[PDB]
């Protein structure tokens, strides 16, 4: 009449959307909220191996020659003195590496924040293109990886073997499980600057030639099963 | 259900309206009909989604989000059907004044 | 209390609404009747946000889905409650100007 | 009382403050959402068309899918010769039907820039010959799982039946890995990982793999860069 | 269209505000003035929800934002210009009382 | 701060209610006693939602929306606690028709 | 932009409450004073946000997002600020009924 009163229920119809959408909105959060944890928990596990690879080498990385390379990698420069002259020996001087290295570095690897988040601890033996013989293109690639792939491998035979480097039961069936011994080759070279090849550089030939010890983060899984609790719900439901 | 409901709240909406409109001569009835035609949108709204709040299961958030979302789009089309055929009634009366 | 607000928030306007009948031939009662019906229903609006999230957490946002989806029950029932029978009210209006 | 005419609006400011604080969370969580998504559409892809390319030939080549992206090669002693990493014939003419559809598969549109890596195991019983150690059976194990492992990748991409062009070869080169594992990672009477409470078998746990990694790890790491270059972008 | 959906309910509001200081002189429909402009906005932020929402599925965010976004547009742009042309037949209210 | 301010809020709007029940037969300020009462509980529920903003950012949604729900759980206390007491002041008037 | 623009209403708001307390005895804009206080206040908010929606497509997320949060965390000061300064011009007009 001469009051308009259905301004009231307006404004009980704007205060109860208002809280309609809230309610949507954190209905939203656990709709999709594996997916959104997926990116936090690659993100803080990379970060945490970054900072203890960190916390835990640089005072050491100028006497190894090693790098971390922002992904999770231990990258060891300046070989033909940590493996033999064309051949997968180890000299001596690499061994007192991995005597101070390794023990210190499979603690970060075996520990509670880190032990359930690490799928594979990549040992990678790369190669610069150019073999000390013959100039082919294939044939000299897959020599290579023969030589890369057992120089790789003697050091992960002498990483757990050594008598310095005292490996427990608990510890040796750990890497039998999660460490790989990958001999890559020229496929993976270098430039200059100091990173992988994206616009067709020139390969430095020596900072190609490397060790690293890569750590993959077990995020692929985390995925899987978001996608395998919405196949196994979705077949619930026939 | 929830679909239906909101059907028939905008056909009731319009059917007021068609009653509000043919009499325009009360000029008592005409002054209250803003206020039922937004009141009545409002309730059906109100109904709408509340009867899509009831059957959504808070354990099985995937399938109840879409299920709810359904029948919120649909009850939104009640208020506004009531405040547009109000605005009509508001637009008549200002038409008269200017005579 | 919390889980019961949503019936304690109809209950309590269908009481008021039985009220305001009983004193339908006053129509000073009347007239104030569908403006106070509703804003008891915005009171328990209110009340359903704040009891919706007052035991809300951050850290689980899981957990708070049921304690949330009692807040837009008591919102969405008691607003339907008071919207309903302001209506009716509003509705014998009609029929007094009617007849 | 005409002040419920202003109310309703600051209600109506409120109703869509949080309409767009939940527009706004669903357009930001877009990124991370679709990560599953990428997931589930390349790894039912690529084994649906794993499994349209090859069920015809699994039962003839002794192979065998288990919608982990790889093709899990059985019975030895055919692919390689007993106790050498030399190819047997029977294993280059398996490699050189299977391997160029396998990789028109893996050189698609939808999966080219979807893969990652591409992994060719070889796993070897526990086992070995004229030793009684387990820290003995592990090295030379994968010593002749290396070698056999990159057997299949030299004789791929350095053979005359196999059409491999000339730009194909850098994909392989920069994709295909040549991972010789060992007695680790044993499979058991059902075809599934060890765990705790199994055992292993000896002619089903010899086996060479063709396993497909997907660049999820990427995807999943492109958000961490973009969300700090956001969160740098504010400062 | 669905598009100039935004542009229509700007459009419509600053053309009722054109016919309200057209008169400027009856004080009946100025008096109303104000409460038909803010209820445009009202209208418009009501069925700009409806159409935000008709083509919204919880699960393709992506392909139902643009539809989202649209009606959040015409939802803020009509409430900022019911509000604001209301505004401005209130700040004339003052001026004819100083003079 | 939100936490604080709500107590405040909340104890304004008894303090005001006390001062409007203290006169109770003035006739003028009753009759604007509900509307100053609702608008206050408005005003700090706005405070309080306004302060929770300036927090809000969309660097990281995932937590600060969770965050910003967190600190604007009781901004709505005193918007009940208004409504509340302007509903007693409104269903005074009532009993004081029935006479 | 958008922080000057809710600044400048939150500005204006304040100088046209100073405006309205200098007169403090006129009686017929000091009633219209609550009302445009609240009003402009709620303008500010509507096209705080209405602007910083203008250029925010799902095309230009990342470039249209940091001025949209910008004008979210800043429209409902002016609507606050509008609020509060009407709310002491109905304080201020309780206190001249006491007496």
């Amino acid at each position: 009449h001469h009051k308009e009163d259905y301004w009231i229920s307006l404004s009980d119809m704007m205060t109860s959307l208002m809280m309609l959408f809230l309610l949507i909105s954190v209905i939203y959060m656990i709709k999709v909220q594996d997916s959104v944890k997926v990116p936090q928990i690659y993100k803080e596990t990379t970060q945490g191996l970054n900072h203890a690879l960190k916390k835990e080498f640089d005072k050491d990385l100028m006497k190894w020659g090693a790098v971390i390379d922002k992904d999770l990698t231990v990258r060891f420069q300046q070989p033909d003195i940590l493996f033999a002259t064309g051949s997968s020996a180890l000299t001596p001087r690499f061994k007192e590496i991995l005597d101070d290295f390794f023990i210190r570095y499979l603690k970060i690897m075996m520990s509670k924040p880190f032990i359930n988040n690490i799928e594979e601890i990549r040992i990678e033996g790369h190669t610069s293109s150019m073999w000390e013989g013959e100039s082919d293109r294939g044939k000299a690639y897959f020599k290579n990886m023969t030589l890369s792939q057992e120089r790789t491998r003697a050091t992960l035979e002498y990483i757990m073997t050594s008598d310095k480097i005292n490996l427990t039961g608990e510890q040796k069936e750990w890497l039998m499980r999660h460490f790989s011994a990958i001999g890559f080759s020229s496929g993976h070279p270098l430039t200059n600057k100091g990173t992988y090849l994206v616009d067709g550089e020139s390969e430095d030939s020596q900072l190609s030639q490397r060790v690293e010890f890569r750590v993959r983060t077990n995020i692929e899984r985390k995925v899987a099963d978001i996608v395998e609790k919405e196949n196994l719900y979705f077949q619930g439901q026939f | 259900m929830i679909h239906n409901m909101a059907y028939f709240g905008v056909g009731l909406i319009t059917l007021m309206f068609l009653i509000f409109v043919m009499n325009r001569r009360n000029k008592s009835i005409q002054e209250l009909a803003p206020g039922i035609l937004i009141t009545t949108g409002i309730f059906f709204t109100f109904v709408g989604i509340a009867i899509g709040l009831v059957h959504f299961n808070a354990d099985n958030v995937d399938d109840s989000l879409p299920t709810l979302l359904n029948g919120i789009k649909t009850a939104f089309w009640a208020s506004a059907t009531g405040v547009f055929f109000a605005l009509i009634i508001k637009i008549l009366d200002i038409f008269d004044l200017t005579r």
